[PDB]
């Protein structure tokens, strides 16, 4: 495929056997489809800021006959870039305006409107932008937003499976979940009622809800029961026949059909005399009259003559009143079924129960229940009740709720209104009954079909509308008799509701968070994470144990294998490669479809719900060229199970074995064979680990390492691509092919890299060009790495020869041994930045002005500092140095003569000023490597405020002049390219610059076009680029946006190296982590025949008891990586042709079964060969996907070619002795780590410092410098021991006596090492505290 | 609870006391001016509620505040954090001359010691070092003894060494579980910093060496130092306090080389050597032999 | 603020032996009383007993 | 409460807690320890001063105890931390910090003795006579002067006062046209008290509205532009909202405005009207006095009459007492060099 470019610099060769179909996608994708939809406009309305103006224009006042409405909104281009704005600490945002028409109408006249008027635009707010990579910057920070999962609205059932009554049952409970809105939670008693509660609310009957719906207790009935019918005329007693409704029952007489005996009393109610009456056609049939004492009457009947009292329903009826009903002349007398075996005699009790089924009652009981006390006003009744549900924004569940509100009902329009309705409510209630009649089952809520996903879009659409509505209830207020001044849309709006509702929610928020900025990695895992907690729910501690398992509907969506190892477990979890989302916000996933038993190429993304129904085959399985599946029973997945399944039945297939694996593991080799959670753990090290001076790619790998480089964002890639005019450490452009390029804009393309710069984790950002000079580039190719990144690949360790075997318990647990060659190579060797500041401000007593000069300070202090009293750029900074200094002046020293005295002699040495400065924190380091120093306008600055000033403009005039150069240069060649034709001076026209003032006039049509266009292009551009260097020349002296109590401000940065010591933290991609135990001299390692130490040495045993074994693949596999590497170095190092060097790598790619990898030379030609195996000099970077893997087979057969043994054991001697260790060892490349945790941010002790105000106790934390927890458990040891005086020291003299610990202290200083124990503060305290309360406790001699 | 820029605001405990005191002046206002019982009993109500909820903030709903609410604190909330008197007393001592680091291994280092980082202790240690500066004469005032530690130089290493001398510490990791979990050692001064523990008893510790981290401390007096001496030490128990085997077992690599040492093998030359004393080193040093095998024959006392 | 939360007088002072009004500063007397106010000098642990 | 990070306290060091600090770990008696305690209080933020020595030794209530005991235990309390400590005068301050120069300074020991001890409060000007009194010349005298010039005073090195109290503003004045605009930048019981809320809500956004309306009425008051404040009385902005002298004297009392000259607010209110009728009050006439009285005196003319005759040729009717008693105050060097 010839590849591109920086590819052909490395080739990985390709272990992967099976072909791929879908590309990976682009992985952050998640972030920006979401908020570019957020930022949008939009003809339907909905997606975005279209929604929340929806939401709630046009606004009605109060009988105003004048409204407001608005017109889409637009933007504003921001003020900054991302790069100034994150310097200089701003939050990165732009302008909302918004043009709103005002309709003012007349009083007392219908539908006339007197007059109309808009203002332009209304700015309200600033909302943030999105950078390119998925970060908002927010005061100059990162900040990552985490999309959240959240249980999604709709209808929901539960089994509550019958652990509470402890005799057991099935208690089926339905919540109604909206947008937002109130929730309704219809659920089972003991005794089997059913229940309404609102908000969880204690339990109501169920008839009053559905009382207030306008519906009699006949309609109640007759609508939630069977009709059925009964018919009793001059005692034929005829009742209609239903045999189909009825599936047994106990006969108590001969039932007679049509003058023959269907079913004798006591006869079989089986099918058999079910059907024999079914095909022979019966009437009505007469029933002995017993049989109806258990009925019970429906509607409500009365006499023709009398209407009075009895029998109006829910009535089981007697004796007394077939004589009434019977005199009365009714013929038909229709009442309920129940006969129980499914059905029941539900919503009848409930009517027992309810106090009284009238509307009004019901209203005035549920209006006085919500709020504990309420009087019975009969308003609070009708406004709750049409409120809390069918008003048109109040409870809203939007189009979620609406749809899966219609498919969980089993209704066929998928389209509805936002509130509920009567018809809905009935009908969630007839489901619910016919759960509990055993027909139909309950819903999973670990399901992912029912759970959805919100990302920063939709989030931000909320807080907007929220902040939007608490403007109108203000707005409104207007025209409430605020009368009128027109100008409505200018006054009316206050954008502070709205601003500080948005910048609310990304400043603070659970949701919102400081991205993590070590490794790239990091970055990405980070922006594809899906939280359960928040805002929306999971409030933790109570979740329970059932959110945190494996549900197998992750197949692939979430992650079964990347989550957190603490005690948030299955609560946050990662995307999936190939997962996206839906337009309502389901996790769907991609398959390929297959026709027949050929598998089409046409991949269709199945939803969780969407899935089950079909039958979906294995990732990895057979295929043929025609593609047909080479076995016939294939193992596949049809619902919730698998097992294995017939050829023409599987409709679809997986896509890549990638799909159940999420990136961050996704990267891991041979993730085979390692046991899940040591894999878990090690996919976790791998973010924590941290970019050191320069970046390895790592040997063995899967060929994701460039997917992730290239979309972290980390690199620097290349648009429109083309030749390299100008190479150098920070800044690299191109000059752009003249195929792609806009006309008239002509130019190339700058790239400025961003060199050392803090990260939110205080480790370097540094981007360092891939590519020449003089050299062609296309679209997508890298031309920096940024840090931990090699060529495009993902590097965040180092290669490392292993040998695994004990060696003399310094490897011992879990324990790591390295040599002191590493140490000296300074791979590990890790750069760290670290951020200070100084500022300047107003006080009570006066401004503060910063150093030259301090009272009271040595010029030995001052030596570092500058003329303007910054350190100067370069030094080097250790310990209470000076970093800036500054002066505070204190009050009003006058007279006396020592006062006169003092400020004779000294010439007061500036007097009431104080020492207040910048010095370093005790204990760090480092040079300092940048000053900026932002000021404030009109504080006449001068000094060295100013070369920041210089510098930046000399940097932007010089980054201005390249387009002018390029331009005049092709001006010049028209203008040389015109003046051949006609009085062409050859080389004088050269020597004589400026035109050489026109060089006459030549041709009149030279004259007036050539001197018209070269005059005007040449005067326009002069001006209009002399104007961008007046506007950013503006732009540069000025000061920034700033506290009114602040003056001027600085900062300062510092860099330190640090160095591997005994306190690494060293891992491995396999869930292997360790510290540094000892570094060792180089000749006492073991090392190999040809006399080559192993670098770092690592303990066998690990390796079984923990099951992780592609530790131990990895680093064969590393073995024979090197080892082709070395014939190439060993053969390049001998001067060998060109063509033997491209056989020997021609053959190295081409080796294994099958690899999918193609790659062969004879395409490029000459160097390119030559190129690419200088690239591999250092080892061949082979590369091995997730599950379709290198087998051993073919790390043997790699490695035979190498001169390797095949077992990858070798012998290897002793360092010291020089003696054989018995027994070979396994010696190989492993690719390791360095994580974030450092032994010099770890050790503190300390001895007497500063205390706590009460209790008076030392104080947490290092930095602070605690001492030391000295716990309840630890006191039991101690007790347990039987050590009464060192627990006695513990508790009293250090940590609380104040007397005791003075005397202690004096008493050790001088010899004595005696206590004098006192009463410990804090029992004092107590006894204060317990006197606060009534009670007195005293202590009685 | 002073605040950033000044102008100090009021604490959760005060709140209460405000409100009791608003109520309490509003209602003797009300009661002084002879006024009618419904709004007076609404003041006696508003009190009560007032003086309860300073008292307790639950005993009946909501409490808290405008201020992001919370149930805010109480006089019984005030009772040491976990409504225990745990915190801050009762065991839990936050505590001085102590301090904390990562574990390494310690594989010489016998048994009754441990591997002190360098520049850790020269502060756990500070006290005890001024009283041989000054004892030596080597700073006549306190100020002076302190300025040479702060400049770390010279002597001051030399004495640490003296000060260090057969002054037992103590090591104490995480959750403590038994009395095990906290055992006490002869220290060794060294350059590093981590600190390196013998593997014995990393058994007892149950820690690894994957970045677990230890709290050390020291006992000041003289009783304390002998109760470190006679209890705590790791010579003194061996054996565990519930089953009573013992606990130093050794593990992990000594078993496999104990385990590799005595085997039986077949052939391996040097086989059906008769030898005395043995010592035998002689011959597995030298070659001449195989440790595994051999099935020698050898004379022993 | 004089007789409140906080206040001098009852809960006693504020600086060490210094005490508001201005008057009998320091050490002059193990106690005494303004006549301003009524602080009770001594020490100021005071703030953590009365 | 507890487990999270109260403000209980930091429980700082001043120098007087480290002073004391510093006796606890000294060979000092019973007594001793008594008279050092009765020392380390008198000192100050300072340093130098211990006020008066007889008051420390008569503190004690006699019954023996001379006036050498508190002497020499002094001496030795002036020698501990931050070098020179407490003594009196700033010269036994020089005199004990010059005590330690490890006397291997050339020229300095003899030479500094005799300037630190005597004549030192000649040493102000300049030399001159002093030159001939120690028959010093040249560079010799220079170099000591160089030295006692380098000492530093006292104390001042534990401060201990790493808040610089900042203003945090309060109103903000956008200047306009040479002038300034105001902007002012910067269950059912519990539900009840809910309403006390949107009462508390409602007047929360007035409180802005009263800053910038009383800040109006202050522009419109005094000119901005114009040397100080033009004088205004109370009574204006009691007349606008004809709200308490009192009240708005508070309100201006708590709350800071910040200008862009000056974060100063109460004082924009507070002026005389001067009872005259040839006429910026107080403000401009101890302003401009000391501002007229900073180019004068060509040598040294300490001539406070003739100020008050300046002041008087302005047309302010000056009482040439008034005048030069408000001009001679504040540091002023006027009448007193005379």
């Amino acid at each position: 495929m010839v590849y591109s470019y920086t590819e052909k610099k490395r080739i990985r060769k390709d272990f992967g056997k099976r072909p791929q179909v879908l590309d990976v996608p682009y992985l952050l994708s998640i972030q920006l489809d979401s908020f570019q939809k957020f930022i949008e406009q939009d003809p339907e309305g909905q997606y975005g800021l279209e929604a929340a103006f929806r939401s709630v224009f046009p606004i009605q006042s109060y009988s105003g006959n004048s409204e407001l409405q608005y017109v889409s909104y637009r933007l504003g281009e921001p003020v900054f870039d991302v790069q100034e704005c994150q310097i200089r600490g701003v939050t990165y945002s732009a302008p909302l305006r918004v043009k709103l028409r005002l309709v003012i109408y007349e009083r007392e006249a219908p539908e006339g409107t007197v007059k109309d008027i808009k203002e332009q635009e209304v700015y309200m707010g600033e909302i943030p932008l999105m950078t390119d990579n998925g970060t908002f910057v927010i005061n100059g920070t990162e900040r990552v937003i985490v999309s959240q999962l959240h249980r999604s609205p709709g209808v929901f059932f539960d089994s509550d499976k019958g652990k509470t009554h402890s005799s057991g049952k099935v208690l089926y409970n339905a919540r109604i979940i909206p947008y937002r809105g109130s929730w309704l939670d219809f659920e089972f008693d003991p005794k089997d009622n059913l229940f309404v509660r609102i908000d969880r609310r204690r339990k109501l009957p169920a008839t009053i809800i559905l009382r207030a719906l306008n519906y009699t207790t006949e309609q109640i009935l007759d609508l939630f029961f069977e009709k059925v019918i009964f018919e009793i005329r001059d005692n034929k007693l005829q009742m209609e026949l239903v045999p189909e409704r009825l599936r047994g029952e106990t006969a108590s007489f001969d039932i007679e059909a049509n003058g023959k005996v269907y079913v004798e009393k006591g006869r079989r109610i089986t099918a058999r005399h079910i059907r024999q009456l079914e095909k022979d056609d019966v009437k009505l049939i007469e029933v002995p009259v017993e049989y109806i004492a258990g009925k019970v009457v429906a509607k409500d009947y009365i006499d023709e003559s009398t209407g009075e009292l009895i029998c109006a329903a829910n009535m089981e009826l007697s004796l007394d009143l077939l004589a009434k009903l019977s005199q009365s002349g009714h013929k038909r007398i229709e009442t309920l079924f129940t006969n129980d075996l499914d059905h029941g005699p539900y919503i009848s009790e409930t009517l027992r129960v309810d106090p009284t089924n009238d509307r009004l009652s019901a209203l005035v009981e549920i209006y006085r229940m919500m709020r504990p006390g309420e009087p019975p006003t009969r308003e609070a009744a009708e406004s709750l009740f049409e409120n809390l549900f069918f008003s048109e924004d109040r409870y809203d569940l939007s189009a979620v709720g609406r749809m899966k509100f219609n498919r969980s009902l089993l209704r066929e329009e998928i389209e509805g209104s936002g509130i509920l309705s009567k018809d809905d409510i009935i009908d969630v209630m007839k489901k619910l009954i016919d759960i509990r009649n055993g027909k139909g089952e309950v819903d999973d809520i670990d399901h992912l079909g029912n759970r959805r996903i919100r990302s920063v879009g939709e989030m931000a659409e909320n807080q907007f509308r929220v902040g939007l509505v608490r403007v109108e209830r203000a707005v409104k207020e207007r025209l409430s008799l605020g009368d009128l001044d027109t100008l409505m849309p200018q006054d009316m709006i206050n954008a502070k509701p709205i601003s500080a509702a948005v910048k609310e929610f990304f400043g603070s928020s659970q949701l919102s968070q400081f991205m993590d900025q070590n490794n790239p990695l990091s970055e990405i895992t980070h922006k594809r994470r899906i939280s359960a907690l928040g805002p929306g729910g999971l409030t933790r501690e109570r979740a329970g144990f059932e959110v945190r398992d494996v549900h197998p509907t992750h197949y692939g969506r979430v992650c079964p294998i990347e989550t957190p190892e603490g005690p948030n477990i299955g609560l946050i979890n990662s995307l999936s490669v190939y997962a996206q989302t839906n337009e309502y916000g389901f996790l769907e996933t991609p398959y390929r479809k297959v026709t027949d038993g050929v598998v089409t190429d046409e991949i269709h993304y199945l939803s969780a719900i969407e899935e089950g129904n079909y039958v979906i085959a294995q990732a990895n399985s057979n295929l043929d060229e025609e593609g047909h599946f080479v076995e016939d029973l294939v193992t596949c997945r049809s619902k919730g199970e698998s097992s294995l399944f017939s050829r023409d039945q599987v409709d679809y297939m997986d896509v890549s074995t990638q799909q159940v694996v999420s990136v961050g593991a996704s990267l891991i080799p041979f993730l085979e064979h390692d046991d899940a959670n040591r894999a878990l753990m090690g996919a976790n090290m791998q973010r924590q680990a941290v970019p050191t001076l320069r970046a390895d790619k790592p040997l063995v790998g899967t060929g994701m390492e460039r997917a992730v480089a290239v979309d972290s964002g980390v690199t620097a890639v290349a648009k429109r691509g083309g030749v390299v005019q100008y190479v150098d450490a920070s800044r690299i452009v191109i000059k752009v092919n003249e195929d792609e390029m806009y006309p008239g804009e002509a130019g190339i393309d700058i790239y400025n890299l961003t060199k050392y710069t803090r990260s939110n984790q205080n480790t370097c950002i540094n981007q360092m060009p891939c590519v020449s000079l003089g050299e062609p580039v296309e679209r997508g190719d890298v031309l920096a790495d940024g840090p931990s990144t090699d060529l495009g690949e993902l590097a965040l360790g180092q290669n490392m020869r292993v040998a695994f075997m004990p060696w003399n318990g310094y490897n011992f647990e879990d324990s790591i041994l390295v040599s002191e060659r590493v140490v000296q190579e300074d791979r590990f060797t890790t750069i760290h930045i670290q951020e200070l500041a100084c500022v300047s401000r107003d006080t009570k007593l006066g401004p503060e002005e910063i150093t030259a000069d301090i009272p009271n300070v040595g010029e030995a202090a001052l030596s570092k500092l500058d003329e303007s009293g910054i350190v100067y750029i370069g030094a080097e900074v250790t310990g209470g140095d000076i970093l800036v200094g500054k002066v505070t002046p204190k009050g009003e020293t006058q007279l006396t003569p020592e006062e006169k005295l003092l400020r004779a002699i000294f010439g007061e040495k500036a007097s009431d000023v104080k020492d207040s400065s910048l010095r370093v924190p005790n204990g760090v380091s480092g040079t300092v490597i940048d000053v900026q120093v932002f000021t404030r306008d009109g504080v006449e600055k001068d000094k060295r405020a100013l070369e920041i000033e210089e510098m930046q403009l000399k940097q932007a005039k010089k980054d201005l002049s390249e387009e002018l150069q390029i331009l005049e240069a092709g001006l010049f060649s028209r203008i040389r390219a015109v003046l051949v034709a006609g009085g062409v001076e050859a080389e004088k026209l050269d020597k004589l610059p400026r035109d050489r003032w026109l060089e006459l006039g030549l041709t009149d049509e030279e004259k007036q076009n050539q001197l018209e266009q070269l005059a005007e292009q040449y005067d326009e551009l002069k001006h209009e680029f002399e104007k961008k260097l007046e506007a950013k020349r503006r732009k540069i002296t000025q000061g920034d946006d700033l506290a009114p109590g602040v003056l001027k401000i600085v900062k300062v940065y510092l860099a330190v190296k640090r160095r591997i010591q005994p306190g690494d933290k060293m891992a491995g991609r396999h869930g292997n982590k360790g510290v540094i135990s000892k570094i060792n001299p180089i000749e006492d390692m073991p090392y190999d025949e040809n006399g080559t130490p192993v670098d770092i040495v690592l303990n066998p045993l690990g390796v079984p008891s923990r099951m992780n074994i592609g530790q131990i693949l990895e680093t064969h596999l590393g073995m024979a990586a090197k080892g082709i590497g070395d014939k190439i170095n060993a053969m390049l190092k001998q001067q060998q042709e060109v063509a033997k060097l491209r056989e020997f790598i021609q053959r190295a790619y081409d080796l294994g079964a099958d690899v999918r990898q193609k790659v062969d030379l004879s395409t490029f030609s000459d160097e390119e060969v030559m190129r690419l195996a200088e690239n591999l000099r250092k080892g061949m970077p082979i590369a091995t996907p997730v599950f379709d893997g290198a087998k051993e087979a073919e790390i043997k057969e790699l490695l035979k070619l190498g001169d390797l043994p095949t077992s990858g054991q070798i012998r290897l001697y002793d360092g010291r002795t020089g003696e054989q260790f018995e027994r070979p060892v396994t010696v190989g490349y492993m690719y390791m780590l360095k994580l974030n945790h450092l032994v010099d941010d770890k050790m503190h002790a300390r001895s007497t410092g500063s205390y706590s105000l009460v209790t008076q106790q030392p104080l947490g934390g290092k930095a602070q410098f605690g001492g030391q927890r000295f716990g309840e458990m630890e006191v039991w040891a101690l007790e347990a021991y039987g050590a009464a005086y060192t627990l006695q020291e513990m508790l009293t003299v250090k940590s609380d006596d104040v007397n005791g610990r003075t005397k202690m202290y004096k008493n050790i200083v001088d010899g004595n090492h005696q206590m004098e124990p006192g009463m410990p503060e804090s029992f004092n305290v107590l006894l204060k505290e317990i006197r606060s309360l009534g009670i007195n406790i005293e202590l009685e001699d | 609870v002073p605040l950033d820029g000044g102008r100090f605001a009021t604490s959760d405990l005060n709140d209460l006391y405000r409100r009791v005191i608003n109520r309490n002046n509003r209602l003797k206002r009300l009661l002084d001016l002879a006024a009618p019982d419904i709004i007076v009993r609404n003041e006696k109500r508003m009190l009560q509620e007032a003086v309860d909820a300073l008292l307790d903030n639950g005993r009946r709903g909501r409490a808290i505040t405008g201020s992001n609410k919370r149930p805010l604190k109480s006089l019984a909330d005030m009772i040491k954090g976990k409504q225990g008197r745990f915190r801050q007393n009762l065991l839990g001592k936050r505590v001085d001359y102590s301090g904390r680091s990562v574990i390494t291994v310690g594989p010489y280092l016998r048994l009754h010691q441990c591997g002190l980082p360098k520049k850790m202790a020269l502060e756990l240690f500070k006290p005890f070092i001024y009283g041989k500066l000054e004892l030596r004469g080597l700073a006549t005032t306190i100020k002076a003894a302190k300025k040479m530690v702060e400049r770390e130089e010279a002597v001051v290493w030399d004495i640490l060494d003296e000060v260090i001398r057969e002054h037992p510490v103590l090591l104490n990791r995480a959750p403590t579980l038994h009395r095990l979990g906290i055992q006490a050692f002869e220290p060794v001064l060294i350059e590093g910093k981590a600190i390196q523990l013998h593997p014995l008893v990393c058994a007892a510790y149950n820690a690894d060496f994957d970045g677990d981290q230890m709290a050390v401390h020291v006992p000041l007096t003289l009783e304390a130092q002998l109760e470190a001496r006679a209890l705590m030490m790791s010579t003194n128990n061996i054996l565990s306090p519930a089953n009573g085997e013992p606990i130093i077992v050794p593990s992990q690599d000594v078993v496999l080389g104990l385990y590799y040492m005595t085997r039986d093998c077949v052939n391996a030359k040097g086989e059906g050597m008769v030898l005395t004393g043995p010592k035998e080193a002689e011959r597995l040093y030298r070659s001449g032999l195989a440790s595994l095998h051999a099935r020698v024959k050898v004379r022993i006392t | 603020e004089r007789d409140g939360l906080f206040c001098a007088r009852i809960f006693g002072p504020v600086k060490d032996y210094e005490c508001l009004c201005g008057k009998y500063k320091r050490l002059k007397h193990r106690g005494v009383i303004c006549e301003k106010c009524g602080v009770e000098v001594t020490q100021t642990k005071v703030r953590r007993e009365r | 409460d507890d487990e999270l990070p109260v403000y209980q306290g930091e429980t700082t060091q001043t120098l007087q807690d480290y002073l004391m600090w510093q006796v606890e770990l000294t060979p000092f008696t019973d007594t001793d320890r008594a008279i050092a305690t009765s020392i380390v209080d008198a000192v100050d933020d300072t340093g130098y001063l211990t006020i008066q020595i007889e008051d420390i030794v008569d503190s004690i209530g006699d019954d023996e105890i001379g006036l050498e005991e508190v002497e020499a235990v002094l001496k030795r309390i002036q020698r501990f931390d931050p070098v020179g400590v407490a003594a009196k005068d700033l010269r036994d301050c020089l005199l004990i910090q010059l005590s330690q120069f490890a006397k291997e300074t050339p020229w300095l020991e003899e030479a500094r003795l005799i300037i630190s001890d005597h004549l030192d409060l000649l040493a102000n000007h300049d030399f001159r006579t002093l030159m001939r009194v120690t028959r010093l010349k040249e560079e010799v005298l220079k170099e000591a002067v160089n030295l006692i010039q380098s000492l530093d005073x006292x104390x001042x090195x534990x401060x201990x006062x790493x808040x610089x109290x900042x203003x945090x503003x309060x109103x903000x004045x956008x200047x306009x046209x040479x002038x300034x605009x105001x902007x002012x930048x910067x269950r059912s019981n519990l539900q009840e008290a809910r309403w006390l809320i949107k009462s508390l809500e409602s007047a929360n956004d007035t409180l802005l509205r009263v800053s910038r309306c009383i800040v109006e009425q202050q522009q419109a008051f005094f000119e901005q532009g114009e040397e100080y404040m033009k004088p205004m009385v109370l009574a204006d902005i009691a007349q606008a909202v004809e709200m308490h002298e009192s009240t708005i004297s508070r309100v201006t009392t708590q709350k800071y405005l910040h200008s862009p000259r000056g974060i100063x607010x109460x004082x924009x209110x507070x002026x005389x009207x001067x009872x005259x009728x040839x006429x910026a009050s107080s403000t401009a006439i101890r302003a401009l006095v000391k501002k007229l009285i900073a180019a004068e005196n060509p040598a040294k003319p300490l001539s406070d009459s003739k100020l008050t005759s300046m002041l008087s040729e302005q047309g302010i009717m000056v009482a040439r007492r008034t005048v030069a008693k408000y001009r001679e105050s504040l540091s002023i060097p006027p009448s007193n060099q005379r």
